[PDB]
RNA sequence: CGCCGUUAGUUGCCAGCGGUUCGGCCGGGCACUCUAACGGGACUGCCCGCGAAAGCGGGAGGAAGGAGGGGACGACGUCUGGUCAGCAUGGCCCUUACGGCCUGGGCGACACACGUGCUACAAUGCCCACUACAAAGCGAUGCCACCCGGCAACGGGGAGCUAAUCGCAAAAAGGUGGGCCCAGUUCGGAUUGGGGUCUGCAACCCGACCCCAUGAAGCCGGAAUCGCUAGUAAUCGCGGAUCAGCCAUGCC
């Protein structure tokens, strides 16, 4: 059934499902079961009308998860470019914001490599 | 009960005490329960061998500290006496806290 | 994921500079080398012009940027 | 694996404590 | 090796059937040096065997490394031109080695999670004399007598 | 490259420390740094005495300093007047009353931080290397000694390309512990460049 | 009445204790099967008993120290075959020949510089 | 290093976080030992002249 | 480093015992372990085979055998090798600065490329819990026990230590039980958002750490290429030097 904003994890732990869940972790999961007393390691298929009504009921008003999460998310970065900030102008241009060296490794944040001219009379090491 | 500890960088120079106040009565005044050894606390210095590069060079350097106990009941009048300034060790320190 | 604990800090240089200002009007550039003092309520209006190493940019504050140093706005390396 | 911040093997490795691995 | 002959290194017998062979198998089972969790293995597929056969388990591994053993292989070797695969005999030593290293290997190759499960229907088809390991030695005997045409460099 | 310190080599056999004295973690740098600032001084004053050892000892705040040298006569002084302003700058680095003592050489010539310090004053002095360092090794050899050698560094002669020259006798296990080898270094500073001189001398085994 | 033997091995080092009784082992309090609980080799230790057939004929109180569990296992082995001896010096024609009386002197080798692990060299690339 | 720099002992450096340690031998301010105000090369050339009590060549 | 002995027992222990808050915690002996000073022990010494001899194979006694294992040690010299930015040092050059002083910035730039590494791609694994074993080292204007508050980083409290006598410490791989069930996954933890601790005059450029959320590439790597012969490789974790703190996944 649907926990959170549009959410169907089944056929599996409720708290490994939950996961699932936009802004929902391992943390926020066995811990609103606890708060909900639901046996954490039963099956989502297995879960009563009444236990999910409760899960729904909390884990929705409780914290803020999914699609309106990713909009603060996208509304806080943009915020940071909006402003001359520094962090910014480093979502501008693609590049790491958590102060790391940008001469090597910058992959994650680059996606794919961009491969140009490196070299063409020296060490092409 | 006597208690002097010996500290020394040389553990040929500490020696210079055991065999030297426990002359005074081992079998006569106070027992005098020895000099104990002492684990010995060792510092080691690791120095490139030369300047500029050449990491993998390298030279070890230690700085082994020695101990000693000795500890006597009976601080004997007589006893403790004679062994009071009849020393000769320069490489040795005392704490006293008998 | 910030952090500086409990105690805000800000560099008198112009936090007794601004609370100046505040007892007149406004002011046209205030050239400063303290990018360690994080921009407090009571700078909103004023423009700082923040030093890079080279020279002073000029930033205007608004409420957007409130406890952003003033080094954020004033960028250093030249790239491009 | 020891890249694993809110783990235990992640503690030891990174030598810290917390949530994830107390003290005691 | 360029100045002894280099001697081989008699292990401790097993712990169980005693038998110095078992404990080799262990060793190539053995990853990181953790030799109990190895250990904890082979004898787990020794209990996998005793159901699924009613012989015993050593009856068993006996028969399925034997069978395994390689009689001839072929080692290359240039000779005035390019490299040739020259068939020559397996010592005795080696047939060992290859035959508990490819059991360990077609063993891990396997698709049942459990791995003492890996290992007691490995041994169990070995003896049989079916199963892949069983057949990298084929591959390896296929593979010389079908370069006779250079077996007179024998090497 | 090669070659470690005959001496830092044999510090621990065969060869006595240079100053005995033990200090906790947190006083040993002061008491050691002291040594330098004493050593040192002494060390440019006594030089026309000629020194080989300033040994140093320590007690109840006290320091011993027992420089080695072979004209304990011009370190004394006239009737006390060198041996006496020492003691005045002395205990002024150290607050601890610095005794002071002076031991004569038997022969300066078994003396590697002299023989070193020897050819050096001739080098500075526009003498002939390979001569000097024959002669050298020779006295050396001359007095006792089981083996002796000299060397000499670069710019031999004022010349443009540096060497070295050699120059020995007897024997020098350098690789044997249980030799006592003495070993000297002095500088050469000259009007084209410095040039060192390191002195060997072997005496007594084990 | 009680027969004692060390026994060391690759930093680790137990004293035994024999006595003529059943064949508990009180290994530092704990039984044998408790201590050296799933670890398919402490049955080693117990060896040198059946080099004499006895072991039953024994009982023996054990503490050891230092090293790991397995290391243990090997000096314990150690012990359980010298305080056999000094119960009857003659069990060692059979106690010897098997190798228990000899002291594993295999120890972790020291670790040198310019290397990673001792002998273990960084590796390069041109060359 | 040059001597205007050397000045460790300046004393009241307005902020304990600019003080450091630098050789008192030669100026080094590179791997200067805690233990004795030296750098690592002038340790290697004293320790070799016996001019640091205690200190020998270790080797296990 | 490997075995034994002697000398010394505020480490040690039911060894045999008596007191137990049944913790070697008090008594108390130092036997054993350990600590460390010193000392013994192997020398082809003995037996057998071969040998002209040196010595080679093999055997016994022995903790150890024939260089028992690991270090320190590195010849005459070569590379006109490295370093005048450690330090000296000849020559040359700079003066009102090629000196000095600060605040700030830079050495942390990035379309790219390589070396060395870390962490992985998972089930001989990952997670949680309970529980057993080290060594070498560290403790001031420090190491910080059992206490309280906080999920926590850590904050307040405060004992002992001055350190084989207190602390850092929890060793981790391991073992026992439970979970996961082959999935880009309870594999991996990159990246990014948010809140916060601490050190520091100060963390924007440029710190580490905690918690929530996010959860990337990666399914074992082309040509080619590296280390290692035994307590070695591989694998696991611990300490230290530098050091306020820390970019250490480095070094020892
Ligand atoms: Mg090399
Ligand atoms: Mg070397
Ligand atoms: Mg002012
Ligand atoms: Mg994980
Ligand atoms: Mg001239
Ligand atoms: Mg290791
Ligand atoms: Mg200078
Ligand atoms: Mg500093
Ligand atoms: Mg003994
Ligand atoms: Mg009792
Ligand atoms: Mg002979
Ligand atoms: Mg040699
Ligand atoms: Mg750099
Ligand atoms: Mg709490
Ligand atoms: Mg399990
Ligand atoms: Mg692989
Ligand atoms: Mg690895
Ligand atoms: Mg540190
Ligand atoms: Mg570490
Ligand atoms: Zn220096």
């Amino acid at each position: 059934a649907r926990i959170a904003g549009v959410e169907i994890p089944r056929n599996k732990r409720v708290d490994v499902a939950l996961t699932y869940i936009y802004g929902i972790g391992k943390a926020r999961a066995k811990e609103a079961l606890e708060k909900t007393g639901i046996n954490p390691a039963t099956r989502v298929k297995d879960l009563t009308e009444a236990e999910v009504v409760r899960l729904r009921e909390y884990v929705e008003n409780t914290w803020k998860l999914e699609g309106e999460l990713r909009a603060e998310v996208a509304a806080n970065i943009k915020r940071l470019m909006d402003i001359g900030c520094y962090r910014g102008l480093r979502h501008r241009r693609g590049l790491p914001v958590r102060g790391q060296r940008t001469r090597t490794n910058a992959r994650t944040r680059k996606g794919p490599r961009k491969t140009v001219a490196g070299k063409k009379k020296a060490p092409r090491k | 009960k006597i208690r002097i500890k010996l500290r020394g960088f040389d553990h040929k120079t500490l020696d210079a005490s055991a065999q030297k106040i426990v002359e005074a009565a081992r079998r006569s005044g106070a027992q005098v329960s020895g000099p104990i050894p002492l684990p010995t606390r060792v510092r080691r210095f690791t120095v490139i061998r030369g300047p500029f590069k050449h990491k993998d060079s390298r030279e070890h350097f230690e700085l082994r500290t020695h101990n000693r106990l000795v500890d006597i009941i009976n601080p004997n009048r007589k006893t403790i006496e004679q062994l009071m300034t009849l020393d000769l060790p320069t490489g040795v320190e005392i704490e006293i806290k008998t | 994921p910030r952090s500086l604990k409990k105690g805000v800090f800000v560099d008198d240089h112009l936090l007794e500079k601004v609370l100046e200002l505040n007892a007149k009007g406004e002011k046209r550039l205030i050239k400063t080398w303290s990018r360690r003092s994080t921009i407090v309520p009571e700078m909103v209006g004023h423009t700082i012009a923040v030093y890079n190493g080279k020279q002073h940019v000029p930033v205007y504050i608004t409420e957007n940027m409130v406890g952003h140093k003033l080094g954020e706005f004033a960028p250093t390396r030249t790239y491009r | 694996g020891k890249g694993d911040r809110r783990t235990r093997r992640g503690k030891i490795w990174r030598g810290t404590y917390g949530k994830y691995r107390p003290r005691k | 090796a360029r100045r002894r002959r280099a001697e081989v290194r008699q292990l401790q017998p097993d712990l169980v059937y005693g038998d110095v062979l078992v404990t080799a198998f262990i060793n190539k089972i053995m990853r990181d040096g953790k030799k109990n969790l190895a250990a904890r293995i082979f004898y787990d597929a020794c209990k996998i065997i005793q159901e699924k056969t009613g012989q015993e388990p050593l009856k068993v591994f006996k028969q399925a490394v034997e069978n395994v053993k390689p009689r001839m292989e072929v080692r290359s070797r240039r000779v005035g031109g390019a490299n040739y695969q020259v068939p020559m005999e397996v010592s005795p030593r080696r047939q060992q080695s290859l035959a508990l290293r490819w059991l360990v290997q077609a063993a891990n190759q396997r698709p049942e999670r459990r791995a003492a499960v890996r290992i007691a229907h490995e041994l169990m088809d070995a003896a049989e004399g079916k199963g892949g390991a069983v057949k990298k030695k084929e591959d390896v005997e296929r593979m010389a007598e079908a370069n006779r045409a250079y077996a007179h460099y024998r090497w | 490259g090669n070659k470690i310190h005959p001496i830092g080599f044999r510090l621990g056999i065969t060869r006595d420390w240079e100053s005995r004295w033990y200090a906790g973690k947190k006083q040993y740098r002061h008491l050691l740094l002291e040594d330098q600032r004493i050593r040192g001084l002494l060390e440019k004053e006594l030089y026309s005495a000629g020194l080989a050892r300033v040994d140093i000892e320590r007690a109840a705040d006290n320091v011993a300093v027992t420089v080695h040298v072979a004209k304990p006569g011009v370190v004394i002084g006239r009737g006390g007047e060198r041996i006496r302003v020492l003691r005045e700058e002395l205990a002024k680095l150290t607050g601890k009353n610095v005794a002071l003592n002076v031991q004569e050489v038997q022969n300066p010539n078994l003396s590697a931080p002299l023989v070193a310090q020897r050819v050096a004053e001739q080098i500075e002095r526009r003498f002939a290397v390979r001569r000097a360092i024959k002669q050298a090794v020779q006295r050396v050899m001359e007095s006792g000694a089981k083996g002796a050698k000299v060397i000499v560094s670069g710019r031999i002669g004022g010349a443009e390309q540096a060497r070295t020259e050699w120059a020995a006798q007897g024997r020098v296990p350098l690789h044997t512990l249980r030799a006592n080898i003495d070993y000297g270094f002095a500088l050469a500073r000259t009007t084209y460049g410095v040039l060192g001189v390191k002195a060997y001398i072997f005496l007594g085994e084990v | 009445e009680q027969y004692y033997g060390t026994g060391r091995r690759k930093e680790a080092v137990a004293r035994v204790f024999l006595r003529p009784g059943n064949g508990k082992v009180t290994v530092n309090g704990q039984d044998f099967n408790e201590y050296f609980q799933g670890l398919v080799r402490a049955v080693a230790a117990l060896e040198p008993l059946r080099a004499v057939d006895a072991l039953g004929r024994f009982d023996a109180y054990i503490t050891v120290r230092g090293g790991g569990k397995s290391g243990q296992i090997d000096a314990i082995k150690l012990g359980i075959a010298r305080a056999l001896v000094q119960y009857n010096p003659d069990y060692r024609a059979k106690l010897k020949p098997l190798g228990f009386l000899t002291r594993d002197a295999r120890v972790v080798e020291r670790k040198k510089y310019g290397k990673h692990k001792a002998r273990r060299a960084p590796q390069y690339s041109k060359r | 290093a040059r001597k205007a720099l050397i000045e460790k002992a300046k004393r009241t450096p307005k902020f304990k976080v600019r003080a450091y340690t630098r050789c008192v031998r030669c100026g080094r301010a590179r791997s200067v030992y805690r233990f004795f105000g030296l750098c690592r090369i002038c340790l290697r050339e004293l320790a070799h002249k016996g001019q640091l009590p205690g200190v020998r060549k270790a080797s296990w």
